[PDB]
This record gives C-alpha cells, sequence and structure tokens, in this order.
C-alpha cells in the first residue's frame, strides 16, 4: 500500500496479531504445527536437563 | 447573490438540525478501533506534509510511530464525527475518547 | 354415541377458547373462568338438551380492562360472531354489517365455518371507521401464540411507538415488516403502522426485545 | 529419488508501474507483459470485513 | 453493506434497520472465548484488573443505573420463571433494550448475568464478589462489538468458508450445500 492511512490499517486492522482468533466461532486458528509439538514433548519432559 | 443567501442560509441551518449537543451525546465513550486506526492515518500523513509536531520525535523517522507517540500523550488535535443513521452526528474530540 | 359429534363439539370448544384467548390478547375484559371452560361445561351451557352445537349464545361483547383505555384511549367496544349457516350469505353478512354499525361498535369478529361468498367479501371494508375481521374456525383450533417458536408480540401505543422512533431515529418504513396477513397480525388485529413488540429468546443473550412494523 | 520435471521459474512477477489499458487505464494483463495483479471479487470482499475502507480505496 | 451503527443497531447501507443489537447482547465473537472462564478470570484477577484498567475509568461512564434496573429485572425473573412463555408479564424489558452497554456498567445480557450469579453463589473463595462483579461486568463492557463492524461481510463468511468443508458423502434429509442452497 501507498499511503500512511492504508499503512495504518494494515498494521493495526488486518494485521496477522488481530486474526488470531477467527470470527467463524471465536477459535485459535495461528499456532505451531509438526516439530514444534514434538519438541516440547520432549523438551518440558522431566528427563531434560 | 439572492439564491446562494438563501441556499447557504438552509444549508447552515440544516447542518444545525444533524449537531447533536454535548451534553445529548449518547454514543460510546471508546475509541473503536477504527477511529483509531484513521487517526493514526490522518494525522501521520500531516505530519509528513510539515504539520507541527507537539512532541520531542526522539530520533523517530516514522510518520506513524510520531503518531503513535502524540495519541498516548493526548497530544492530536482531531476531532471525530460519529455519524448517526438518519445523517445526524456527534463531534467527540479525541482527547477525550478512552482508548483501547 | 361419540364418534363425530364428541370432535365436532371439541373442534368448536377448542375454537371457542382461542378467540376468548384471542380477545384477551388485545386488551379485552375476558375473565379468566371465561378462558378455562371445561369441556363438559361448554356443554352444560351452549349445547341444547339435544347435545348439539349451537352458535347463537356463544356470539358475545367484549369491553376494555382500565389497562387498556389509559394506553390506548380509541379503544371502543368488540362484538365476536359466530355462524350457523356454514356456506355464509350474503345476507347474513349485510346483518352482521348493520349490527355492527347500529349498536355502534369499533371491532367486528366474524368466525364463520365454511367459506364466505366473495359477493359477501366486498363488505369486510364497508363501514369507514369500523373494522371487520373473519376467522375460519378450523384455523381457530389451537391458539398459535401458545406455540414455543411463537415468542411473545405485545403491541405499542403511539407514545411509545414514538419513543422508538426517537431513540433510532428511524423513518416508518425502517423498520422490519410484519405483513398485514401474518398469522399473529391478524390474531392480534394490526392496523398498518402498528408497531409490535417481539421478546425473542435468543440462543446467546436470553430475553432479547426486537421490534416490527405493520405494513 | 526422482526429480520432477515442472519447476518454479515462469511462477513470480512484480510491478511497480506500467503499461495500461487503452479503454479503462487499469494495469495490463501479462506474465511477460509485466502486467498487474488482480485484486478480484473475493479479495474486495475481504476487505470490507476487516473494515479498512483505505485498503479498499 | 450491513454494518454495526453507534446506536448498536444493525442496519443496511441505506439506513434500513436488521436488527436492534447484534446477536442479541452485542459481544463481538474474538472477545468472548474467556467471557464466562470465570475460574480463570478469578485466578487472574490481579492481572485482569490493571488490563481493564478502572481506574481512570469510572468518570467517563455511568455506574449506577443500569446495576440498579438489572437487580429489579432479576427479581422479577425469577418470581415468574414457572410461566410459559405467553404468560411471561411485559413490566420489564431486558436492560440492554434500556441502557447503552457501552455506556452504563452493569447493562448486561442476562443469559451472562445468570452465568456470574450462578458461579458467585456455588463458588466460596484478596478478592470479594463485590470486586469480582464489577471486573467481569467491566469485561463485558471492552468486549462488545465496534460501532462500523462489517458484520454483514463476516457473516457471509463464516457461512461460505465453512461450507467448503462440507462437501462429502453419506456418512432420508437433505445436507450440506444442496440443503443450504435451499
Amino acid at each position: 500500500p501507498q499511503n500512511e492511512n492504508a499503512r495504518a490499517e494494515a498494521l493495526n486492522l488486518a494485521n496477522t496479531d488481530s486474526q488470531y482468533l477467527t470470527p467463524t466461532s471465536g477459535s485459535p486458528v495461528r499456532g505451531l504445527i509438526q516439530d514444534h509439538i514434538s519438541a516440547g514433548v520432549w523438551l518440558t519432559s522431566k528427563d531434560s536437563f | 447573490p439572492e439564491d446562494f443567501q438563501q441556499h447557504e442560509q438552509i444549508r447552515r441551518k440544516t447542518l444545525k438540525e444533524k449537531a447533536i449537543p454535548k451534553d445529548q451525546r449518547a454514543t460510546t465513550p471508546y475509541m473503536t478501533k477504527y477511529e483509531r486506526a484513521r487517526i493514526l492515518g490522518t494525522r501521520a500523513l500531516q505530519i509528513s506534509m510539515n504539520a507541527p509536531v507537539f512532541v520531542d520525535l526522539e530520533g523517530e523517522t516514522d510518520p506513524l510511530r510520531i503518531a503513535m507517540k502524540e495519541l498516548a500523550e493526548k497530544k492530536i488535535p482531531l476531532v471525530i464525527r460519529r455519524y448517526l443513521p438518519d445523517g445526524s452526528f456527534e463531534d467527540w474530540s479525541v482527547e477525550e475518547l478512552i482508548v483501547d | 354415541m361419540d364418534q363425530e359429534n364428541e370432535r365436532n363439539i371439541s373442534r368448536l370448544w377448542r375454537a371457542f377458547r382461542t378467540v376468548k384467548e384471542m380477545v384477551k390478547d388485545r386488551g379485552y375484559f375476558i375473565t379468566q373462568e371465561e378462558v378455562e371452560l371445561p369441556l363438559e361445561d361448554f356443554k352444560a351451557k351452549y349445547c341444547d338438551s339435544m347435545g348439539r352445537p349451537q352458535r347463537k349464545m356463544m356470539s358475545f361483547q367484549a369491553n376494555p380492562t382500565e389497562e387498556s383505555i389509559s394506553k390506548f384511549p380509541d379503544m371502543g367496544s368488540l362484538w365476536v360472531e359466530f355462524c350457523d349457516e356454514p356456506s355464509v350469505g350474503v345476507k347474513t353478512m349485510k346483518t352482521f354489517v348493520i349490527h355492527i354499525q347500529e349498536k355502534n361498535f369499533q371491532t367486528g369478529i366474524f368466525v364463520y365455518q365454511n367459506n364466505i361468498t366473495p359477493s359477501a367479501m366486498k363488505l369486510v371494508p364497508s363501514i369507514p371507521p369500523a373494522t371487520i375481521e373473519t376467522f375460519n374456525e378450523a384455523a381457530l383450533v389451537v391458539n398459535i401464540t401458545h406455540h414455543e417458536l411463537v415468542p411473545k408480540h405485545i403491541r405499542l401505543s403511539s407514545d411509545e411507538k414514538r419513543e422508538l422512533l426517537k431513540r433510532y431515529r428511524l423513518k416508518e418504513s425502517q423498520l422490519p415488516r410484519i405483513q398485514r396477513a401474518d398469522p399473529v397480525a391478524l390474531y392480534l388485529g394490526l392496523k398498518r403502522g402498528e408497531v409490535v413488540k417481539i421478546i425473542r429468546k435468543s440462543e446467546t443473550s436470553g430475553r432479547y426485545a426486537s421490534y416490527r412494523i405493520c405494513m | 529419488y526422482q526429480r520432477l520435471r515442472h519447476m518454479v521459474n515462469d511462477k513470480f512477477q512484480v510491478r511497480s508501474t506500467g503499461p495500461v489499458n487503452s479503454l479503462t487505464m487499469q494495469p495490463v494483463k501479462g506474465r511477460k507483459r509485466h502486467g498487474g495483479i488482480r485484486v478480484g471479487e473475493m479479495e474486495r470482499d475481504a476487505l470490507i470485513g476487516h473494515g479498512t475502507s483505505f485498503l479498499l480505496q | 453493506g450491513v454494518h454495526v451503527s453507534y446506536d448498536n443497531s444493525i442496519r443496511d447501507a441505506d439506513g434500513t434497520l436488521v436488527q436492534f443489537m447484534y446477536g442479541g447482547d452485542a459481544i463481538d465473537i474474538t472477545k468472548e472465548s474467556h467471557m464466562t472462564q470465570f475460574e480463570f478470570c478469578l485466578d487472574n484477577y490481579y492481572a485482569l484488573l490493571k488490563k481493564y484498567n478502572p481506574s481512570a475509568l469510572i468518570e467517563h461512564l455511568d455506574v449506577e443505573s443500569a446495576l440498579k434496573y438489572s437487580k429489579k429485572t432479576l427479581k422479577y425473573r425469577k418470581k415468574h420463571s414457572k410461566e410459559p412463555h405467553y404468560k411471561q408479564s411485559v413490566k420489564y424489558d431486558p436492560v440492554l433494550a434500556k441502557y447503552n452497554p457501552a455506556k452504563y456498567l452493569g447493562s448486561v445480557s442476562e443469559n451472562f448475568q445468570d452465568k456470574l450469579e450462578s458461579f458467585l453463589d456455588k463458588n466460596s473463595k484478596g478478592v470479594n464478589e463485590k470486586k469480582f462483579r464489577a471486573l467481569m461486568q467491566l469485561k463485558y463492557m471492552r468486549s462488545l462489538i465496534n460501532p462500523g463492524e462489517a458484520v454483514g461481510i463476516i457473516a457471509s463468511q463464516s457461512v461460505g468458508e465453512p461450507s467448503t468443508q462440507m462437501t462429502l458423502n453419506t456418512f432420508n434429509v437433505t445436507l450440506g450445500i444442496p440443503r443450504l442452497r435451499e
């Protein structure tokens, strides 16, 4: 976008941080996906020192 | 000069009937996230066209970040005019709106 | 001995309870003992010694409550008329037009059985201040406002019809519309322009006050 | 392992400004005509759903 | 063009009204997720308090008028809860019909009022109940839909997008998209 009115909308209204919950049912749509799920089961484990 | 004297006087009187006075205004006391996005859009677009800034821009080179500091100190001299759906309106200054 | 006459009476006993509930819902004076009239008491009063249903004593007259006069100043009397003749003729329709206008009623309800001759349906808007409303008594068997999907409709006075339009800054034509011949607008006897208030039981909020205008 | 034939060469494009159309004065279509990107009907509805009237403008 | 107006009514672009309040309660769907998570909000009272900061907030919004009218309706609605919906008396309309949710503290949908009061009495737990009312009633006031929100686009996109998920075979009555097109 090409002016400060449209920069201010894409940073405050349409940014990815305000799209965390979807408007369909209020559920979150953003989060880590495959290896990060399978690393938290290893890192937050009880053997991890 | 006969038509314009009346055509103005109709226009400024019609515009007075739609102005809602400060004691009768009924909308929200908050800045409604689109008012906040347009104030920072319109103020930054004025700052970049050499409007006088009322805040110490501490080495900031971004017009949008300057207006985000004027909004935090209640220094933006703008006015929201909130149109109710029959055309009537309420004038809320930016200094007296609560910012989310 | 009770295979059709038990149910031709019961389809007129229930159709009579609804009209007393309809007239009480329009703000007229119908007491609760008149509403809750049992079936054996309906035959002890409106069925003759042989046991047939007669539709002459069933016709009645109602008057406004004190609550309705203060809210609606022009609410007058009401005559509710049944009919023995199933195929309703223009001879009996001209009587009911004049019986309202001689006795000077405001509203007249003409409950019939099968049909009206369309030569006699022209006499429905005939009186200019008064109104004639026709009901088929097969349609009055179940009171549809008791149904769990039909919310509580309340017609408004012109005082709070005016308070509604000032608050939202509306025209009359910018409200949601209810039809002139809606089965709940025919129930409440709504004229064009009258605003009814619906209290909806919403899935997300509970009680929720909506509005709707008759055009 | 196997290498598939179809590759990603003729897939990217960038336009700052350039050619127009003579009827509409809108950016021309084209991968190799240095042509614009289409903001279609569904993206117009997506820009109203954000309430961003200036990004639509 | 269906959008939220500044009087909280849902109107079309020409001005014709569609609803008097969004969903009956004027709550944004993307803000109501921890609305009735009362035990989460009680464990995080001090952090939720300075978010929804009530110090420089009580001078701008009415505090008493909606709370008085809600207790009058809540007292009147328990006494006639045994009655059917057509024998309900209409002396008191809902408080959201009477007071602007964004200007009056405590003008709250009657479904959030029940669940909040059901929470406070079935749970005996340095936080009172009187300052947990005021926090959650302020959390209601800061979760409202904003005026100018394009709720008509969002509703159509909330049906048109998960209908793309809804396109498969039998796992009688019309199902899926051919039912939805009817």
